[PDB]
């Protein structure tokens, strides 16, 4: 009876997205920027749309290693670009320092970094469904949900030969949900819009007749 | 002067730990009252949602929600039947409790199933709704059914009726029999349609969260 | 800085032949290197960068290989259009630096 | 008899002007005809009142407002007709497009004349209809009751928001069990609607 | 397809200053880093200056450091080079190139313009 | 209303300067001395000149690694030369030991060193604007603001082949500000003097007429 | 990707002889490689995979060895049935990649 | 013993779509990963698509990525390949293979079916 609570139901930490720097091979750029998308996986998306308005603090962790699952010591800079501030142009761009961009310097050898993001939205809660136009690409888009981009880079000075994979985990604390919504039957087409395929799929799997059971 | 136990540096996926605030001295936008806050899924299981009892082949859509009933010129017949497992694939997939019981390995508790009658105001008849305990096959003919649990439901008087099933654990059958012919005065549509509504009672419980296959 | 020196200021060959040029690094550059095609009176084009990989559109007869401080740029089959000056680059660190140049010779 | 949405009465939020007076009167929208073939309708107000009455004179010239609605739907049919309707008020109602790409603006804000569903089974929002009872709803069942009434308070994240952009919610009428009538009876059963905004406010003339 | 043109190059006396301006068309011009490269009469090539795509980072070699200045305008699709105090060795032809980053090889090269420092 | 406080406004830690030992290549010296300059970056300089007199304790951190962003264990000596004591001549100079020069011995493998400097000035507060001569190069120079040089060196005995980059972060605690000053419109020319370019730049971006807006 | 290049587009031998083919890796593949037998007008069969180990049922005269970026596939005794095209594979990472192919020549 | 057969291959015009279906018998078909491989007219071989044994993981090369789709049914012992928007280079013969994992070598190969993209 305590596992039906909305607080426990959203509890556990999960994989929000996998990003890669890849500075070694044909792509030498040497950093990456990962806009925070909680909807990333269609499984995590279908449990969120259950509720229309929800207010929660997030907590992150970055599990990193090379392509060998081998983790030698080499330094990484995890920066958090808050919503409304400019993004880094290139691996040396002066945005990588500033002041106001909170950063985390962690070697690979260390156990994974961890950090806690507060509630960033202007409105008193997030909205997963916003009717009406922000001011037809525009229809139903919340401008106020952006949580920031978590730009990453490897401090070591020039062109290491090592592509560094990294995984990003999220978990939701202190969650509070408002008016409920029925779960989605139809498959998803694209990320930001509900649009569903022409051909409809039934909700229940058919049987022989209105009568026969099993 | 401390020692480190064997479990030091592991990162455990369900951590329930603490973490540094990334932006100290930041002020979230304060709350305001928003109507409708729901604190637990176990209230949603207690609201009734239309059930697909039809779910046959080639039934297209929005016609799958209702079971047809007509004058069949036969006194004792089996109108429709469906087993009572909420989680198991079948009719109950269209309910609510059907869906959020795909997210939990085990459930329990009593269920409630409600019928409505859409037919015209003049029509009259008798349906015998009979429930079979989970360890038995569905009855042969009503004389076997009326011995078990049942309620005779009458149109002209009572337009909706509720059948509480006693128990389910983690199987049972409810059938709908014609007790009498379907009788109507002249110039009236001859066939009605019955819709069903599933819901869970107060004591329904869930256990051991699990992610689902619906998608 | 880090100097990229090429061995031969000139090399001779003929059409259909096979020629391969080297490049030598002042210190360890890892795999970062690039090879350029400068035709007479023209802006030098990019051919092969970062050891083996070759830029989009470069014909397949142009190949390269190496690692560390010792590099090689291989022409499977020489043609007429292949006469020009070649250069090797270090993009491993700033500042970038170019080799002294190498000029082919087709002797008929 | 009456369904208070989410168990609350709409109320003021303690200089915004309170019009009271003549924006508290009922408005009677045009009468939709429910045939045997017809499927669904929806409205999505604050929209429907933007043109009509003195209300639209407030909502067009004010930059912010707060409001709440009392809506009443009744269906006149003789006793020889059958069929049933589902009436539900679904907050934050965002529609979608079918694919073989966004919904045309005529489908997003229909106006006082409502709109027809393309796919009522999925609500044309993608969610199934069988579960749409989770929203505040009332059954109009032509052998029992002919009227359905709802009071929906002001539900939105911000305290105030503009009427020309964010449409606070929507309303659906879906004939779940189709209409049948014996020969000679009147062919169409009319459906009418009435809305009476409660506790409205406006600001920023 | 793509066009990199330059201007301003020409004979000049020691100490003077001259603005080489490069103009581009046929691609999105704010998405690419840019650079200058000069080719000595011996055809020895060397770097000149570098700027990031959005103006974040600007790099100068040690020789030209402080003597030159580079800037770009994403609205005009131009790349400007302000260069003063010209010595003898500053004569060479200057190419206007394009990159996708710091360490990518230079894919395109302007037709180039000469520069000459003499009495 | 708590993010407008002068204490929170100067809070966050930032990059004061980047210094490099470079003992490997053409420069074999093997150490470096970095006079503490808070003004180092024109961004941090413009927020300080807001206030004329201010009194604060500082806290430092040194994030170090090789040119590969690779951090093998090798020993470093971070020494702090207090104001008014002689500087090291060469990597072996006897100043590297003494007593009174507080030092920090930290391997690269370890997480970054951190240390807290007190308030060093004779006067009751720093002065970012001092009129008048200390006794024309002299005009407007505070002799009393010197905070010390943080000389660094790598203990390993002779000519390692490794250039070691190092970054230095500062954060300001317990700050107290006095009489306010308007922010600087004109660009900066040189480090220690206000001198501004001949050609003036307007403060506001011009429009078409006194009338038209947007 | 990672390119596996074979040195010789053709090799000649006779019955009873001994021939061995190489393969060259664009970068370090560890020991993962595989060798295939494609007879004319037939689906290419698997022979030797992961350096030395050979698949079940492959005759013993087929051998292979190597490590790192340099591999070898050795035929102890050539027979008549041995004429076909050979390929070397990289299963070290995704995506898999095949060599250009090598065709034997029996000259009588 | 074991049989891998395929169907559907044949001449087609640009832009069309065609479903290659592979059927297997002689082994437990849910216990093996499966893949497609196409052989260009130059006999250069390259991968096409990959699916896990139980449908967990599906991999596409960068070229065919998003243009094709692969699926299998453990009940019908079939392997379906849905492929559209055929360009010129999409012509080759397609083999239906079998693996025990990601990195195991391909042990069996269907007899293969040709495909041709032309006017």
């Amino acid at each position: 009876v305590n596992e039906a609570s909305v607080e426990h139901f959203y509890s556990r930490a999960g994989l929000v997205g996998v990003v890669e720097v890849k500075d070694s091979g044909t792509s030498l750029d040497g950093y990456t920027v990962w806009p925070i998308d909680v909807m990333g996986f269609v499984q995590q998306r279908r449990k969120l749309e259950l509720s229309t308005y929800m207010r929660f603090d997030a907590e992150f962790t970055f599990v990193s290693n090379l392509s060998n699952s081998t983790t030698p010591g080499m330094l990484l800079q995890y920066m958090y670009v808050p919503p409304g501030a400019p993004k880094p142009d290139g691996r040396k761009s002066y945005q990588w320092q500033t002041a106001t961009n909170p950063s985390v310097f962690a070697k690979l050898s260390d156990p994974p970094p961890q950090v806690s993001v507060p509630f960033m939205s202007p409105a008193t809660a997030y909205q997963w469904f916003y009717d009406g136009y922000p001011t037809n690409l525009q229809y139903g888009q919340c401008p106020n949900n952006m949580m920031g981009h978590f730009a990453i880079r490897t401090v070591s000075e020039s062109t290491t030969g090592k592509n560094v994979h990294v995984r990003v985990y999220m978990r939701i604390k202190h969650v509070r949900a408002w008016v409920p919504r029925p779960l989605r039957s139809q498959a998803y087409m694209v990320k930001n819009y509900p649009t569903y395929s022409q051909t409809i799929t039934n909700t229940a799997t058919d049987r022989a007749s209105i009568t026969t059971t099993d | 002067p401390t020692e480190l136990k064997p479990g030091t540096n592991q990162f455990l996926t369900t951590d329930d730990g603490t973490s540094p605030p990334i932006l100290p001295g930041f002020e979230p936008t304060p709350l305001i009252h928003i109507p409708g806050e729901f604190t637990s899924l176990l209230d949603l299981c207690q609201i009734e949602t239309i059930l697909e009892v039809n779910n046959t082949t080639g039934t297209i859509g929005v016609s799958r929600l209702l079971i047809p009933v007509r004058a069949q010129n036969n006194v004792d017949q089996l109108c429709a039947s469906f087993q009572v497992d909420p989680g198991r694939n079948g009719p109950w997939q269209s309910t609510m409790v059907g869906q959020i019981c795909r997210y939990y390995t085990q459930w329990s508790g009593s269920l409630k199933v409600t019928f409505m009658f859409t037919g015209s105001f003049m029509a009259t008849g008798k349906m015998l709704i009979a429930y079979t305990p989970p360890g038995s096959a569905q009855p042969a003919t009503r004389e076997a059914a009326m011995l078990g649990t049942h309620i005779v439901w009458d149109f002209g008087l009572q337009s909706s009726v509720t059948l509480v099933i006693p128990w389910i654990s983690n199987t049972g059958i409810v059938t709908i029999w014609y007790q009498t012919n379907f009788v109507v005065p002249p110039d009236t549509p001859t066939e009605a349609n019955i819709i069903a509504l599933g819901a869970a009672q107060k004591n329904f419980t869930l256990k051991l969260c699990k992610d689902t296959d619906e998608i | 800085d880090i100097v990229m020196t090429q061995s031969h200021k000139f090399m001779s060959t003929s059409v259909g032949d096979r020629v391969s040029i080297t490049c030598k690094a002042s210190q360890d550059v890892n795999t970062a290197v690039a090879w350029y095609q400068q035709r007479p009176g023209q802006s030098p084009k990019l051919l092969i960068y970062s050891a083996s990989y070759r830029y989009t559109g470069v014909p397949d007869r142009f190949t390269g290989s190496g690692s560390g401080t010792d590099f090689t740029f291989t022409i499977s089959s020489v043609q007429a259009e292949d006469l020009a000056v070649y250069y090797c680059q270090q993009h491993y660190t700033t500042p970038h630096t170019f080799g002294g140049g190498t000029k082919l010779e087709i002797k008929r | 008899n009456i369904v208070l949405s989410y168990g609350e009465w709409p109320e003021y939020c303690p200089k915004p002007t309170r019009p009271d007076v003549s924006v508290n009167r009922f408005y009677t929208l045009s009468t939709k005809s429910w045939k045997t073939e017809s499927t669904g309708w929806y409205w999505k107000f604050p929209d429907v009142l933007n043109d009509t009455g003195v209300f639209g004179q407030n909502a067009q010239f004010h930059y912010l407002y707060r409001s709440g609605f009392c809506m009443h739907v009744q269906c006149n049919a003789s006793k020889f007709h059958q069929g049933a309707l589902l009436v539900a008020a679904i907050p934050e109602f965002v529609i979608a497009a079918s694919s073989p790409l966004y919904p045309d603006f005529a489908h997003t804000n229909p106006g006082k004349d409502g709109q027809e569903f393309r796919d009522p089974y999925v609500l044309d929002a993608g969610i199934p209809l069988s579960q749409a009872l989770v929203f505040p709803h009332q059954w109009i069942n032509l052998r029992t009751n002919n009227c359905a009434t709802i009071i929906m308070p002001y539900v939105n994240a911000l305290p105030f928001d503009s009427a020309l952009n964010h449409s606070n919610f929507g309303l659906v009428v879906i004939p779940i069990s189709p209409l049948k009538y014996c020969n000679g009876a009147t062919t169409e059963v009319p459906v009418t609607l009435t809305i009476a905004p409660l506790n409205s406010e406006f600001s920023g003339l | 397809e793509v066009q990199l043109v330059e201007s301003g190059g020409g004979l000049v006396k020691p100490g003077g200053s001259l603005k080489l301006s490069c103009a581009a068309s046929g691609f999105a011009f704010s998405t690419y880093d840019m650079s200058w490269v000069r080719q000595t009469p011996e055809k020895r090539l060397e770097l000149v200056a570098h700027i990031s795509s959005g103006g974040g980072y600007i790099y100068y070699p040690d020789t030209v450091k402080g003597r030159f200045t580079i800037s770009r305008d994403n609205a005009k699709n131009t790349l400007y080079l302000q260069m003063s105090s010209l010595k003898s060795e500053d004569t060479a032809m200057y190419y206007c190139t394009r990159q996708k980053g710091l360490y990518y090889g230079f894919d395109y090269w302007g037709q180039g313009t000469t520069l000459t420092v003499s009495s």
